[PDB]
């Protein structure tokens, strides 16, 4: 999918496409944040030392 | 034909398909050339000493 | 169009979201938006847990792989993914299957016309799971209070659980659970060989209807619950099981801290004597 | 030792694999039971059948029924019916869409059985469902509020008619449909109809104004045939999906 | 022939009449025999007090001979011989409802499903009471007749032969009565989802297909790719709770008789889990 | 699959293959991503050194 | 089945039997690469000397 | 209910009502006497001395 | 008051006389709960 | 009106009840008194001591 | 309306219902009062001391 | 039934009698062969000394 | 979505996509207040000090 | 069934009794191979000496 590719939406439904994508995005913002959260060096709300080992 | 394409709207869909999935390999061996220069990651006979 | 019927009822519609790009089949399946989340979730759990199987040192079975949840030390946070962590990321992706599932299953009464009762009794099962690893380890606060992902050591899990409050048969709800497992066994049982009884009366006998099969059950017990009433006596056995489960768990803990054979000191010692 | 065959293998191993064997003939014989309905299988994309084992398909067996007639399982009869819905290419799983009407046509969630296009029976051989006008020793339940001159609301907050009549189950003494007069006669399944004893109606939230109009009609006004019944329940099944929307 | 209204809104209304016959009035006697011995043993282990016994009913029981005793046919009364007689008398009562069920399916030209699957249940009863006991030759291994008695005995026997859990057969019967529960809240759910189209009327399903029974089986099709009809979900149903019981029966059988300790049978086996010694250097004080 | 067999997509329908290949590759994505994170040497965010023999 | 055996697709159905092979050959890597990553010689993301006894 | 409420009956039926109080009226009698029997003081049938502590 | 035009006087009666009933019944275990409070087992007020 | 009662009928019954409510009030007002005399049951600011 | 009672009939009920509610609310004040003269409940800076 | 009996087949149906013989058989074989295991001197494949007092 | 972009609402529904993003707002709304309450800095009900080390 | 005995097909269907035949022969085939596995003597696999005693 491409800045000139419009007719994408001719075979994929907006919609779905868009609720699917949004779901997906916010997912995987979720884990990785999570996944930051669960390390020593990346956890902010935790405030270790960047200097972790 | 089966799925209801023409031929015409199959090839311009694989042109395109063609070009995305090139793309993304392309991008995938960058990353993989990035994360050998990170770290190697096929051992010696020794491991990683 | 797979069985000899199905072809006049796969039309579009039912979806959850509101759009026609996920609404097709793949074999016998219904494919939905909920049906790739499902399994999406699901491969990724279960290659977790093949992960977790090739990483245990101590060359496990398949009965002794076991995924262990963090320690209680680690709270309500954020454990290292072979301290605790892929139990963690498993349990996450378990429960957000097991509510796909049940919104896929949403989504195929709705293209068939029918209620959603499936779903619904599908929900308790879910909230069952949810009330062992997510919302119990929250009121002890601590992630390492759910089972671990393992075919083996889960039991070993129900065991020291149960025996943390010496006799766990003592427990109210857990009776109260039993007792409606054990009566949706009964109650099974007795519904299956009716029907089968009544559509295979044997040889030289016609099938029997209505009347036949609450005929049996009043000259047997005394009472009939009838066809409609079967059923949701069954779901309703089912569900009350799985509602006392849940009740007991969360009594046991969260609530009850001591032997569960001193909880009857309200019988044995109220205030009548 | 006592239970032991080897230094590894013993009696309850035996008994274990012994009892696999068993449930796995077991779980073979009922999925064996399964396809006795909706086999042999078909193909999405021309309809061929396919073939399956005899070892998978069982042998017919013969219902004698109650009022007469022998069914089979498996029965060799296929649902052949012309189908009003399209789809754009025969992809394997691609659903369909109707031509028309899908509620009149019976299509997807409208979709009904060819049944017996004979009225259900009791055991002494007197009609299962039938108005509750034709039969006196049948009356409602004075703890129950009575669904007749009840106003029927659709789905669409219309009022469409009242209640006229109940259709009560003589062998399970049970209400089956509600004969609903439009404001010309239509029966509503009861599962599908909610009552409000204060307000006094019968709310139908599967069908609009437009479907109730169309709703199919038995032959006979104190008489319906299973295929009756079946397709008026499929209408009103169809229009959860089809009505309001 | 009395109605109930509230007996018919979840289902008829209509309780009676009961036909016992004879088999029906002998188990009835038998019964009532054995209900009279526990009854009457309870009230006399409270010294005949009914606040007494209102108080400690749960805890009350008829008690088992003890291990001095053995499989002696008929031990002293006070010391397990009302146990003996009790269950005598309900394992007879119990056979002859067996029998009246069979003859009750009989009369009325169905089939005997429901007997063959009390079958069953009276296999795992006759197993925790009198065969297993027999075997070992001890009365002892038997279950009390009390409500927290017999959940005592439960975990006993969970104890004495090493962490029941690691009983296969216990791991079935558990697997089987799950799915008892998980089945019968499908067929349940599935019948009053298709009870907007006759879904209810089964038997008329059966040797009539309709669109209920069609409906039914595509729903289960397209969520777990295979179904059943509207006859074999009962046999699935069947089977399953009267496997429930056969692989009770059939793990109380093998215990103390061909295996003595259930997890070190797991482990022989590779089926118990070994986890990481937390406790180092804990041995045992008498070794 | 190459670059000429553009008749593929009158046999396989576009939309479904997409999907399908959307979350097969999301989720090899995550896996892999996941066997980095679950050793030593490759869990870039708790950053180990490199030698971890 | 050999370069000359073309016949086999009026037998079996190309697009069900390439969906099989496509999930039987991934569901095959991934059993033979997690058994590779289960044992302390193969296993090249732990990095394990390979002279293992 | 009083003396002079004699219409009480038009509206509750005197049989069930009657049957309904007296299974109330025993088993609160039961009650109060399980009550006394199950303190020391007020159990007549063990006499324990009134002076209990 | 027309509250009985609106609600069944008898229902409510019954539902009412339930309901003291039940509360009464709580609240006097409620104070043989306690020593202070149980007339029966005679304790010390203090 | 929702219940076959006629509004005279209904101001009985009101009247009625209304009587019986205050009787009951009064006696457990009464009760309470009268218990509250027995022990108090409202301690003070060092308990019941 | 979709309740079916009379406008005028919904009034009576509401006014009724508003005297019963606002006796309620001020049997609840004089409680709280009264239960303010007995422990007061919002600790100051030492806490119950 | 004897050599010569060879109207029982008048009676018994030929394909279930041998299928139901054939199960009872191979079971009973099963069963006595499992049961020569269970001692030791007539475990041939443990291999105990015959003499086993 | 935009101040300019008035016709999503002609794609999707004004009123289940209002009560779904409540419901995920809200839902968030909560994660993060819980979060911050699960850090020792940020749980402004214990007071901690904010140099946690 | 001997050599001569061709007219037993005409009463058992060949598909159906080679397939029960093959299942038969295959689970016996490893029942045998799993109780030679399970002796000490006569596991291949193990390698024990041949006087296991
Ligand atoms: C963001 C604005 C445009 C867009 C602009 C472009 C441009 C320009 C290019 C692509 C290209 C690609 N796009 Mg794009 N692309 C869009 C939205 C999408 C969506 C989607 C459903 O949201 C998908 C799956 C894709 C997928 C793809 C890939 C298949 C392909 C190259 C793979 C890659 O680089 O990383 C792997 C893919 C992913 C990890 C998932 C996709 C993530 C993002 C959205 C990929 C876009 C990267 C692009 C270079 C960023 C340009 C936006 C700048 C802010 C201006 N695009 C929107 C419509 N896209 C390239 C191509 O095909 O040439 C060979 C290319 O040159
Ligand atoms: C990427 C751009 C083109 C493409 C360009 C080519 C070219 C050129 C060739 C192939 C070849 C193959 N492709 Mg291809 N291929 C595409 C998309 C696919 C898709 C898919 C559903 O996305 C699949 C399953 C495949 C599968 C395959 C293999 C079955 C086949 C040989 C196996 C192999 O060499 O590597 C093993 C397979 C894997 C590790 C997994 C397969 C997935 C990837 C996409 C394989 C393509 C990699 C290709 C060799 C690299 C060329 C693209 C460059 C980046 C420019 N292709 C798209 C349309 N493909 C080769 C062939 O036919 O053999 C003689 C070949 O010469
Ligand atoms: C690879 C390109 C060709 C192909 C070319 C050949 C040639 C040439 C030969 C075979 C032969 C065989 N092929 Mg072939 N074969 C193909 C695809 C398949 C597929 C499939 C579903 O994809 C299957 C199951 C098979 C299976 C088989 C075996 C049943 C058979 C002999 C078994 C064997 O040698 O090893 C056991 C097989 C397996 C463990 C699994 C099979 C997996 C692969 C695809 C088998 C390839 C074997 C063959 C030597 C490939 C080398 C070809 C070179 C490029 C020249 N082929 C494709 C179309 N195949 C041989 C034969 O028929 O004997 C007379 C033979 O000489
Ligand atoms: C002799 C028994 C008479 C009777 C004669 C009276 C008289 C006189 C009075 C009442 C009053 C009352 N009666 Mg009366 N009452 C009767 C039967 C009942 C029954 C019943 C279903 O049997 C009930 C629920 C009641 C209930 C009540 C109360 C609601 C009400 C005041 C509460 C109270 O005094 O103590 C609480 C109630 C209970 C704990 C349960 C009821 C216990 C008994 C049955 C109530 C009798 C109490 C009354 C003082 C007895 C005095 C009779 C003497 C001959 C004077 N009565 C019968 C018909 N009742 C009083 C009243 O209306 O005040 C304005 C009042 O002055
Ligand atoms: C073996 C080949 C013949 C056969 C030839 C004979 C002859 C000859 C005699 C019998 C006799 C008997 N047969 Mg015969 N019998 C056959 C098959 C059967 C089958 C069967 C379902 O296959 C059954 C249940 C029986 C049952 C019986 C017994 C009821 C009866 C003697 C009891 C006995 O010996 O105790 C043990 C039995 C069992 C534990 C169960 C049966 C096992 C076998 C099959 C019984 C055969 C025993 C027989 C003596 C062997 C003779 C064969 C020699 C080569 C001559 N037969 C076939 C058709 N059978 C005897 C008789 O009728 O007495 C007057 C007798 O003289
Ligand atoms: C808030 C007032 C307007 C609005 C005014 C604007 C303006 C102006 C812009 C956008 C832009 C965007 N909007 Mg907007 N947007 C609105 C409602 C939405 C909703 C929604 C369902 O409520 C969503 C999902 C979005 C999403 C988006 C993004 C897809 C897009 C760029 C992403 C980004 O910048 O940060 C990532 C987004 C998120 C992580 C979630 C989205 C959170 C909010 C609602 C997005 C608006 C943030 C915007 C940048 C701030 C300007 C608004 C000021 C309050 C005036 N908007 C409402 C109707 N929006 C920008 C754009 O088009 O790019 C060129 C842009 O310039
Ligand atoms: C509430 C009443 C009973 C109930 C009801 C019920 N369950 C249901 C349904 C209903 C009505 C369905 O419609 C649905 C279904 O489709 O059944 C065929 C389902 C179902 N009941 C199931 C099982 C099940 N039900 C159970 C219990 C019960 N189900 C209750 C007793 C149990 C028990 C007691 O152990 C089990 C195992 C499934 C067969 C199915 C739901 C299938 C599903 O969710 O599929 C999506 C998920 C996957 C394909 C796999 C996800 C895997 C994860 C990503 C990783 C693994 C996580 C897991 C926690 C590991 C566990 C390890 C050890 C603990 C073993
Ligand atoms: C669907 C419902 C969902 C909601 C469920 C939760 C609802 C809870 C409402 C609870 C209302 C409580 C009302 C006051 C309770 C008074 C106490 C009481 O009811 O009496 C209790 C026993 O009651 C008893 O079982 C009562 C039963 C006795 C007879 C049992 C048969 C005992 O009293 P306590 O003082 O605890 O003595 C114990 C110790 O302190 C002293 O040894
Ligand atoms: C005072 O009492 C009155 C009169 C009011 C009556 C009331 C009675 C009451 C209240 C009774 C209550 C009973 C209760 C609560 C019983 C609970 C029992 C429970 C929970 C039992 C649980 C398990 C028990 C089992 C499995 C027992 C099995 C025993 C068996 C199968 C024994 C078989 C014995 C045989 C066959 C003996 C044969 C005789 C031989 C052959 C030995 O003779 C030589
Ligand atoms: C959804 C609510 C989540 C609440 C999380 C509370 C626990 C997180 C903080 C304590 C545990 C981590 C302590 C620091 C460990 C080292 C740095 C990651
Ligand atoms: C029902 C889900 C959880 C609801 C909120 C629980 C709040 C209490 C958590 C306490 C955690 C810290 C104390 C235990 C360690
Ligand atoms: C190798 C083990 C094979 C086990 C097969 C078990 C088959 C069980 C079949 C049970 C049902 C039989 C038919 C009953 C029909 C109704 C009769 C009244
Ligand atoms: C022509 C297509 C026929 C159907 C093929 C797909 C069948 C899929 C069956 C899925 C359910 C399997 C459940 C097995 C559970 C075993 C215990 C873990
Ligand atoms: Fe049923
Ligand atoms: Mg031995």
């Amino acid at each position: 999918m491409t800045f000139s590719t419009h007719k994408v939406w001719l075979m994929f439904d907006p919609r779905s496409t868009l609720v699917a994508l949004a779901a997906f995005l916010v997912v995987l913002a979720l884990l990785i944040h999570f996944l930051c959260l669960g390390h020593d060096r990346f956890n902010w709300l935790e405030g270790n030392p960047a200097a972790t080992k | 034909s089966s799925t209801g394409l023409t031929e015409a709207e199959a090839k311009e869909f694989h042109a395109v398909y063609s070009q995305s999935a090139a793309g993304f390999l392309a991008v995938c061996a960058v990353a993989h050339v990035l994360a050998w220069m990170w770290r190697p990651f096929w051992p010696g006979a020794e491991g990683w000493v | 169009a797979m069985l000899s019927f199905e072809r006049k009822y796969r039309v579009r519609g039912g979806s959850l979201i509101g759009g026609d790009l996920f609404d097709f089949w793949v074999g016998p399946f219904y494919v939905g938006f909920f049906g790739v989340t499902t399994l999406f979730f699901t491969f990724v759990g279960v290659a977790l847990i093949a992960y977790g199987w090739v990483m245990d040192p101590s060359d496990p079975t398949v009965w002794q792989l076991s995924i262990a949840p963090p320690d209680l030390s680690y709270g309500l946070g954020f454990a290292p993914l072979m301290e605790g962590g892929l139990w963690q990321i498993i349990t996450i992706c378990a429960v957000g299957a097991f509510v796909s599932w049940a919104l896929r299953e949403v989504e195929i009464c709705r293209k068939l016309g029918i209620g959603f009762h499936v779903p619904f009794a599908f929900s308790f099962a879910i909230a069952a799971y949810v009330a062992l690893t997510v919302v119990r380890p929250m009121l002890l606060g601590a992630w390492g209070h759910g089972f671990p992902y393992g075919i083996m050591s889960h039991l070993d899990w129900v065991s020291n659980v149960g025996y943390q409050f010496l006799h766990f048969h003592y427990n109210p709800g857990h009776m109260l659970g039993i007792t409606f497992f054990f009566t949706t066994a009964l109650a099974l049982a007795m519904h299956g060989g009716l029907i089968l009884s009544a559509a295979n009366p044997g040889k030289g006998e016609k099938v029997k209807g209505p009347e036949h099969e609450n005929t049996f059950f009043r000259d047997t017990v005394g009472y009939s619950i009838g066809t409609l009433g079967i059923h949701r006596l069954g779901l309703i056995l089912a569900l009350s099981a799985v509602f006392w489960s849940i009740v007991c768990m969360l009594i046991s803990g969260p609530v009850w801290t001591k032997g569960w054979p001193e909880w009857w000191n309200w019988w044995y010692e109220l205030p009548i004597w | 030792m006592i239970g032991d065959f080897s230094s590894y293998m013993d009696v309850a191993q035996i008994v274990l694999y012994a009892f696999w064997i068993f449930l796995f003939g077991v779980i073979f014989y009922l999925r064996r039971e399964d396809r006795r309905e909706g086999y042999p299988l078909e193909r999405d994309t021309d309809g061929k059948i396919m073939s399956i084992g005899p070892w998978n398909l069982p042998a017919p067996k013969i219902f004698y029924k109650p009022q007469g007639g022998t069914y089979s399982a498996p029965n060799a009869a296929r649902d052949t019916r012309a189908i009003k819905a399209t789809r754009v290419g025969n992809f394997p799983g691609a659903p369909l869409d109707p031509t028309g009407d899908p509620l009149v046509d019976g299509v997807g969630p409208a979709a009904y059985a060819e049944r017996a296009d004979t009225p259900d029976k009791t055991l002494e051989g007197r009609t299962r469902i039938v108005p509750l006008r034709t039969d006196a020793d049948l009356w409602l339940a004075p703890e129950d509020p009575d669904p007749r001159g009840m106003a029927v609301v659709a789905g669409c907050r219309t009022t469409v008619g009242a209640v006229s009549d109940v259709w009560v189950d003589r062998a399970e003494n049970i209400i089956r449909y509600l004969e609903v007069s439009l404001g010309k006669t239509v029966l509503v399944p009861m599962p599908m109809a909610v009552f409000n004893d204060l307000t006094r109606t019968v709310t139908v939230k599967s069908m609009d104004a437009k479907s109730f109009a169309n709703v199919p009609t038995p032959k006979s006004a104190e008489q319906i045939t299973l295929r009756e019944e079946d397709r008026i329940q499929a209408y009103y099944a169809g229009g959860t999906l089809y009505a309001n929307k | 022939s009395t109605l109930s209204y509230w007996l018919g809104k979840i289902g008829d209304a209509q309780i009676g009449p009961i036909y016992l016959g004879a088999t029906g009035i002998a188990s009835l006697i038998f019964g009532f025999v054995a209900i009279e011995i526990i009854g009457l043993n309870m009230l006399a282990s409270v010294d005949w007090n009914p606040v007494e016994f209102l108080r400690q009913f749960p805890w009350l029981a008829l008690e088992p001979p003890g291990p001095e005793h053995g499989l002696r046919a008929m031990p002293p009364l006070n010391e397990g011989g009302w146990w003996v007689m009790a269950g005598f008398f309900l394992t007879a009562s119990i056979l002859l409802w067996w029998v009246r069920t069979w003859q009750r399916a009989k009369d009325l030209g169905m089939g005997t499903h429901i007997a063959w699957a009390f079958a069953s249940a009276i296999f795992f009863y006759l197993v925790l009471g009198f065969i297993r006991p027999v075997m070992l030759g001890s009365w002892s291994e038997a279950p009390p007749f009390g409500i927290f008695p017999h959940l005592d005995w439960t975990a006993a026997f969970s104890i004495r032969y090493g962490n029941l859990y690691y009983n296969p057969f216990h791991m079935l019967s558990i697997a089987f009565l799950y799915g008892s529960a998980l089945i019968f809240a499908m067929h349940g759910a599935t019948i009053l989802s298709v009870s907007r189209l006759g879904g209810d009327r089964e038997v008329e399903q059966i040797t009539d297909r309709g669109t209920a029974a069609e409906r039914a089986a595509l729903f289960w099709r397209w969520t777990m790719g295979f179904n059943a009809t509207m006859e074999s979900i009962h046999r699935w149903g069947w089977w399953c709770a009267v496997f429930v019981t056969l692989t009770a029966g059939l793990g109380i059988l093998l215990s103390g008789t061909v295996v003595d300790n259930w997890y070190l049978w797991a482990v022989k086996h590779g089926v118990a889990p070994t986890y990481p010694d937390v406790f180092p250097g804990v041995t045992d004080p008498a070794a």
